[PDB]
């Protein structure tokens, strides 16, 4: 039983930024929303939400942009914020609370995973990816708008021994990523070790071998 | 309005810590909670109205408090409580709620080296006239690592970026990835290349390296 | 409810539904709304035991349940101090809204009586609610919200009543005096009405004379239900709801 | 029962079965042999409303319910006069049987105590019976008599206990003083052990210290089984068994 | 209904739901309308014992069941005369109203298919109802029409699935070729959806393939629901509706 | 068993009863033995789909069920290849015990007919088991084997009344060949009678004629119970059981 | 849901050897029970067992020295062995099968927690226990009877980072077992780092506190 | 009668493992188990019937065979898969049943030196005129290790043992315990004491010591 965020991940400034929230089994009847911001860096912050009883409440700054709503012929509830500017760059997530109060912080109890939201003049691109010789691992580089980023091993089947690095600012102001696993010399081979990666803000999706 | 404390504390496995929150106003009616943040994922909630655990919560964590001030209490640190964590209460209904500003929890461990090891660019880097070469620490501690990148034994500056995993859900080390990037046009320069690692955990610097060719 | 017709549609404005969460918000016991804020109900609904407020929800009148629900959340239940069991006493409890209720030509509050009035017998009183039809007949799955005129008994004529074909001897009080007695075999309130008001209609208007309590099974004979008396707890009531 | 184990064919001569007409002669309640005439039971398996004795009868210590049966016929009932719901007190009662029992190397009489006994903590005491082996569990096909060692609480301490997660004011007394407090979250009677005896070895004696009565379910937590206390009632019992 | 969404107001204007008389005209089969006077049904809803029409009524497309009836009398049942269990086959029936419907933005007839239609696998097609929700989970209170959107399996393939984790031999035929097989452990009919229609999508136009007949259980791993093949059954239809 | 009385204590040595594991084994079916180390039962009590056999026990001849039990471990199950309904055919199985037997003055084996009989009307047959007296009554918790004598119907005769108020029609044959018909209105099996047998005393020996298998409801009106015919099956049955 | 062997764990020989298994909740009412030896460095070996049906089946060997029986009374099983020698030191255990098969294995699903049993001319003798300096540890030497040996510390609230090893034999014919921990140096004195040993054997229970 | 084969095997971390079992006649009806024992515990059952997976068990196991030749097979060693296995099987009912010999399984990591610790006699223990000296090797890869006793520079042979944990649940390392019995009358002549442990990870012999007093 979950909540799951929906949203355009890079968008332009004075746009409306647009999310929904849908949850994935049993109605939503007898439950408020909320929804959660965080700035990179900063801890949470509240934006405001939608009782039980469908009254909505908004925090300081919000009431002058924002508008929650529900909508129960689709199973859904929906975020929408005017005129975007970049200090609006932030996680957002939604989350219920079991008494259906439309305006308490202290019982959260289920939360969505999370839609990461870019405020920027940029354009979208596409990242390059490039094996590294084989510990072993791959490479993904200069892409732009970041949180959507993916990297999956053998569709997955190697969950184990994993790491993934934090995205870095290139000088250029493209992100790149690395993955990496340690394995043993005689498992070369043996294993298919293929890098998937995707990259939703450019539709992308790609795949590659990894050998010496 | 309300304030956390401390804003972060360093404390050894097996060990007990406490946090603090406290408010110029007093909670409505009981309404005050506990969130866990772990790096890269939602808040988890841990203790809500107070003092009520949630279910599957292991019960050495604890909270109390008294309207204006509160606490938040371990009994004993394992690897994965290293994480953020948020007190969350509201003085009215319809009105004032709000998050404090978080604390961060660090596991303290038995030192470790840094794992070494270093790549040359691979082909389709060549293919576009770029480089990159990588160096990497693993299951190190603690994070005070410094990488010097030389090449042909001309000490490289700036030119470099690095990267950390945050501490593991259960080994509790980290990894380090340090890359230099490069021009193919002075790729082809230099022809020997090594990387540096000094760390705490170490007599002395050791380099690893490889060569162009 | 036992007895009676289907309620017009608007003739109740204060009735109350609590549900409970499950499979669905099932109702389970009534209520009214007697201030913007507040929700007068049976403690044996909501006590002895301490509830998670989580679970519980407010439903304003409707004329069908489940129909077109618009759950309202609670903010703090409160039980008189002295009860535990319903045939002892007390059995009044307040249920305060975490948002105050627009009052609408569809939603209105009920009076209070003032400390002084009795209800003596041969006064007009109803009782409304979702309960069941019949001795073990659940509501048929329209759900209409039913309504009935009962008579009113005095206390120690149906403390009496309550004697007959039992070993209780007749020296020991079984009707206290914070109740109040009303209905006959053909006419009552049963499962799931409790917590419900009894009205009656005095000098043109309606005062919540009762709260409905507990009985010795629906319309049996020499067995009328037992209300708590409103006016018992007047002190009570205004010492959290703003009069 | 729940906990415990089956009952050796030789440790309670004095269980007592009590049997409703049906489609078979169904266990309800259980109750005590205390003279070859007389059972002692809880008031609430027979009022407070009045029985047909046609309906009832009584069978003495087997095994095994229904396997061997031997239904006495009941006389009379006799419930104490101040009984009207268990909470409230006074929840004992007399059976008179028809026809008087040999007593014998598998039935005889339990022995009530004297009325200076308190039964005080650290005590070892039995109840035994036939009821619910877990909270909505009926006991199995061959129905064997089950027994469990209980503790002992002070009524204060028990009282406590009751007020822990209630509404209740700590103020108002829940367990009266015509009562006892035995049981844990392990151990406890339970539904259909209700009338039967709870005996303690005093001095190499076996006494009957209380009677099942009533608790908030099976074994849950703070909820201590609550028993009828027999000392309390000796004069009335005297008034009626030959001693 | 097992899986899939509340229907849209608007989007199967022909089903009909089933009635049976009691303390309420509670559903208890559907039916798809294909003829202004006539409805298509399953017939172990009807059969093969005979029935008393006085018991039976038809309600058309409503989008939540009880809360605004208008019960239709039935003239005759025809069930086919090769009916006698579900797993032999020919379980198909009509009903006759008494009545003739006008035809209605709310209410228009489905279309059956032309005999030479085989629906292939990968066709988009749907069974909807008011059947249970879950195993043994009824349809709660507010009681809307369920639709989900199914997958269609080749009969050999089915048949082969059948007899896994089965004692019956492989050359005995389960899924007779008067019959069709569609859904899976995530999407599937249940009880209470038996007599409804499935229908697909083909060349823009809704035709119905089957009729909700019979399965081992709701969406069990390797079970597929069993359903009526209407176009085996086109020449005995048109032997009754006018077409 | 519907009519008839209790059995006497040495009548049907080959009786059997099929537990099922749970709270407790609970008598589920019926069976016979007809050889040290072979029970025969009904196909639909543990097919059409595969059980596991840590799941089952074989209960002896006793005359109260639960009073003393020895459950013998089950080795292996067989069901006729040709299973899929009851009312299609081939309700047959058998089950072999893990350990023989000790024939004995309290259990001996059943003796299966020569393939010439055909067992006409008029003959003195039996039914035994432990199934519900009535229609919707649970046999009571003494539990005694009861025992009916039933009269015997040729197919055709009792084909027809099954079409008696049905809406199948009389070409369609509902009694197959490998079937056989006992029993009326007064005098059937029941629920849980089910793969018990059906014997006829012919020559001064016991023969087992049938195997309880279906019908239409207990004891109803022109519904016959129907078994399964052991001679049609003799050749499937020597295939495994030593003779 | 649960087996619980019981036995003496030291003998002499040509005393009978009687275990017991007790099955903690639920009857036995259908069930089997076998019996299973394991010398020491030995793989399994079958001693027997007894069906549902109380039929008792004994493997080659056994047949001339065994019994094995069920006492419903006390919902208990239980095995005697004559005459035993030193080649019977083995762990005992008790297994289930749920089919009520008297005579197989491959399908033991529950399984007691073992006991051990010492056939030997010696006797008993109890344990000294020493502190050991703090890593940090405790030893005890020189007992015989070993397998009941248990040692926990600060009544087990220590549950972490606890090593135990394998008793060995001292040259003069009595074993000694040694435990210990690592921890960080801050820790000392914080923890009460009570080493709490006993030995079942010679009914020994003794404690004692670690500092430098 | 049945064999059981191979009676040992090693195996990375990952990776994929086969335990082969023969009988000279055919199991009755498919009558066949797989156990995994632990150290320190008993047996657990993973496959009965041939192929049927134990509920809990990780879909890691599987198992096939053929009335007289049958295969356990892992997808992917885990840490905690270090045990010994057996198959078992009956060949009748009533009479002819038994287990196989057992299979142990490996599990090899990443090596790593021991860390090393010395401990002197504490005071009981003079105070009964004995002595013990512990020596102590934790978490070290391959078991490949030797201790050596010195004092005062003089090698020491015999008078000591050596006990090893098995390899662990969770880090599938192991510890070693290593220890130098003396009388009180021959502590007393020496005052220097060291352990020196040799290891395949290590450079060299390295010395861990203390001196008496």
């Amino acid at each position: 039983v979950q909540l799951v965020e929906s949203g355009p991940g890079c968008v332009k400034p004075s746009e409306t930024l647009s999310l929904t929230c849908t949850v994935s089994r049993f109605s939503l009847i007898g439950y408020a929303i909320t929804w959660i911001r965080q700035p990179p860096g900063k801890g949470l912050e509240w934006i405001g939400g939608i009782s039980s009883a469908a009254t909505t409440f908004y925090s300081s700054w919000a009431k002058s942009r924002v508008t929650i709503s529900v909508d129960t012929s689709k199973n859904q509830f929906s975020l929408k914020l005017s005129s975007v500017t970049a200090a609006d760059t932030a996680v957002y997530y939604c989350a219920r609370d079991p008494r259906g109060y439309g305006a308490a912080l202290d019982r959260l109890d289920l939360w969505g995973q999370g839609t990461c939201v870019t405020v920027s003049s940029f354009s979208t691109k596409g990242p390059s990816v490039f094996p590294l010789a084989p510990a072993l691992g791959c490479l993904v580089k200069d892409y732009f708008c970041e949180c959507p980023v993916t990297v999956s091993w053998n569709s997955g089947a190697l969950t184990s021994g994993v790491h993934t690095f934090p995205a870095v600012l290139q000088s250029s102001g493209l992100y790149s990523l690395s993955s990496v696993v340690t394995v043993p010399s005689s498992s070369l081979g043996t294993q298919t070790y293929i890098c998937n990666v995707n990259h939703k803000p450019s539709n992308t999706k790609v795949d590659k071998k990894v050998e010496p | 309005q309300m304030t956390q404390s401390p804003s972060s504390l360093s404390a050894s496995v097996g060990d007990r810590v406490t946090i603090t929150c406290q408010s110029i106003k007093s909670v409505y009616n009981n309404r005050l909670g506990w969130y866990q943040q772990k790096c890269g994922k939602a808040p988890k909630l841990l203790i809500y109205e107070t003092s009520i655990l949630t279910s599957g919560v292991p019960s050495r964590f604890s909270g109390s408090g008294s309207g204006t001030d509160f606490t938040l209490t371990i009994s004993s640190l394992q690897c994965e409580d290293f994480a953020t964590y948020y007190c969350a209460g509201g003085f009215d209904r319809s009105g004032d709620t709000t998050f404090g500003q978080g604390t961060k929890v660090e596991i303290k461990r038995t030192v470790a080296a840094p794992s070494v090891f270093i790549f040359p660019p691979s082909d389709e880097q060549l293919k576009s006239g770029t480089a990159s070469v990588v160096c990497l620490l693993n299951n190190f501690y603690p994070r005070e690592a410094k990488v010097q990148w030389k090449v042909d034994n001309a000490l490289q500056s700036g030119n470099s970026q690095e990267s950390v995993t945050c501490q593991d859900s259960k080994d509790c080390t980290y990894s380090l990835s340090s890359t230099l990037t490069l021009s193919k046009a002075d790729y082809e320069k230099h022809k020997v290349y090594a990387c540096e690692v000094t760390h705490q955990g170490l007599s002395s610097p050791v380099t690893k390296s490889f060569n162009r060719g | 409810i036992v007895g009676g017709q289907e309620a017009p549609r608007s003739k109740w404005p204060w009735q109350v539904s609590l549900r409970v969460h499950g499979p669905y918000w099932m109702h389970f016991c009534g209520g009214s709304l007697i201030h913007p804020q507040w929700v007068l109900t049976a403690a044996h609904c909501v006590g002895p035991d301490v509830k998670d407020l989580a679970a519980l929800r407010v439903q304003l009148r409707e004329q069908h349940l489940y129909y077109q629900d618009q759950l309202l959340p609670v903010s703090r239940i409160i039980v008189h101090p002295q009860f535990y069991t319903a045939q002892i006493g007390a059995d009044i409890a307040l249920l305060e809204l975490e948002e105050p209720v627009n009052v609408s030509s569809h939603v209105h509050t009920v009076t209070l009586p003032p400390a002084s009035e009795t209800f003596p017998p041969g006064m007009p009183c109803w009782v409304t609610g979702w309960g069941d039809v019949d001795n073990d007949e659940r509501l048929p799955p329209p759900f209409p919200l039913k309504q009935v005129k009962v008579p009113i008994m005095e206390n120690h004529i149906c403390d009496a009543k309550y004697h007959l074909g039992a070993y209780t001897g007749d020296d020991v009080r079984i009707v206290r005096d914070d109740m109040l007695c009303a209905g006959n075999t053909r006419r009552d309130s049963c499962q799931g009405d409790s917590g419900g008001p009894l009205v009656c209609k005095v000098n043109g208007t309606w005062l919540q004379a009762g709260v409905v309590s507990w009985g010795e099974g629906c319309a049996q004979p020499n067995r009328p239900g037992i209300y708590t008396r409103v006016t018992y707890y007047l002190d009570w009531i205004h010492h959290y709801v703003p009069k």
